[PDB]
Order: C-alpha cells, then structure tokens, then sequence
C-alpha cells in the first residue's frame, strides 16, 4: 500500500471475529410448532378420579 | 396475565339421586308452582341468586326455616351451566317453577336453605312428611393430586 503521499506500507491481511450463540435448549427439542390461522387459541381440559366406598 | 376462563362442575342426576316413576303419570313427582325470578331491587342486567337445591315453600317463597319447607326446586332453567338468562326478565317478574316433592331419593349435601345454609335436622323432617328419602351416603369424588 502506500503511507502518506510518497511512502509505502506492508499490508498483512484481516481480523475477524463474532460472538457466540447458544443452542443448547433449542437443541433438545422441548417445543412443539402448530402453524395457526389467526391471533387466538383455545384449550380444554378434562379430568375425572375415584372416591371412598364405605359400607351398609 | 389474565385470560377468559370458564368452568362446569356437576350435573342435575346427582340431587335427585333416585325417583319413583308412576305408570299411570311420570309427573306427579312434581309440583309447578310460581317463582319470581329477579328481585324487584336488582336491575335489569343481573345475574338470578336462586341455585339448584334450594328449598323452597308451596307459596313460591324461598325456605329461610324448617317450618316452611315443602320442595327442593330443581327446575331447569337454573341447572349449572346456562348462564343465558341475563337481562332477559325484567325486575318483579313472576315465571313458573318446576318443583319436586314426593317419590325421591334427595342428597342431602346440596340442599341449602336461602342464603346457602345447609338443610337442619329438623327440616328433615319436613321433606320427609312428603314421603322422600335424605340420604347422605354420597361416595363423593377425588381429583388430580389426591392419592388413590
């Protein structure tokens, strides 16, 4: 290259560098994807059980 | 975080466990008898205060003691889960009521007086003079995060 107007340089290449990025939840695959149609969800539960039979 | 949430619990078979039915009519368990549905105090758009199980007199009043019980009303315009007659009578209206009186098997853990307060002992014996039967033996239910 050239220093100033007369002089010259030598020129040695390029750094580079970009931080890091975590993967690691993403990559257990925890998430289910359901693609919707509009901008609200519903959900529904349901349960039943047992009791104490007693006696006559 | 708040989100519209709705919930039902119970059904109309768990008050009136058991019921004689009668070949010649299947009606003459009841009774139907005229109620007042919203308060004449309450305006119009309000929710009704009466529930299923609540024991009422011949006159159409509410029971507020053992002396005056004849009924448990168990009509279905008041069944759990409705919820769509708001707005629709105006205050002091009077609509009728199906009530059930005699040839039952009643629990006794739903029935209430007016304000809520559960059936005495003595009003007991009230329902029993129609011929009913109070029976308390209710195995119940359990649900998630109960043992068994």
């Amino acid at each position: 290259m050239q220093n100033g107007d007369f002089q010259i340089l030598d020129y040695t290449g390029l750094i580079s560098t970009m931080p890091r990025v975590d993967t690691l939840l993403q990559s257990m695959n925890l998430f289910t994807e359901h693609f919707g149609r509009t901008t609200v969800a519903r959900i529904e539960r349901l349960d039943d059980g047992a009791g104490d039979i007693k006696a006559v | 975080a708040k989100a519209h949430v709705a919930t039902l619990e119970g059904n109309y078979s768990d008050i009136v466990l058991g019921r004689v039915v009668a070949f010649g009519d299947t009606g003459w368990n009841f009774k139907e008898v005229d109620m007042t549905f919203i308060a004449d105090d309450a305006d119009a758009d309000s929710k009704t205060t009466l529930f299923a199980g609540v024991l009422v007199g011949e006159d159409g009043t509410p029971a507020t003691a053992a002396a005056g019980v004849f009924g448990v009303l168990v009509d279905r315009k008041v069944l759990p889960g409705v919820d769509h007659y708001i707005g629709v009578f105006e205050p002091g209206e009077k609509v009728p009521m199906v009530l059930a009186v005699r040839g039952l098997t009643l629990n006794q853990l739903k029935l209430k007086y007016a304000d809520g307060t559960a059936i005495d002992a003595a009003g007991i014996q009230a329902l029993e003079a129609q011929g009913n039967q109070v029976t308390d033996k209710i195995v119940g239910t359990q649900f998630i995060g109960s043992v068994l």
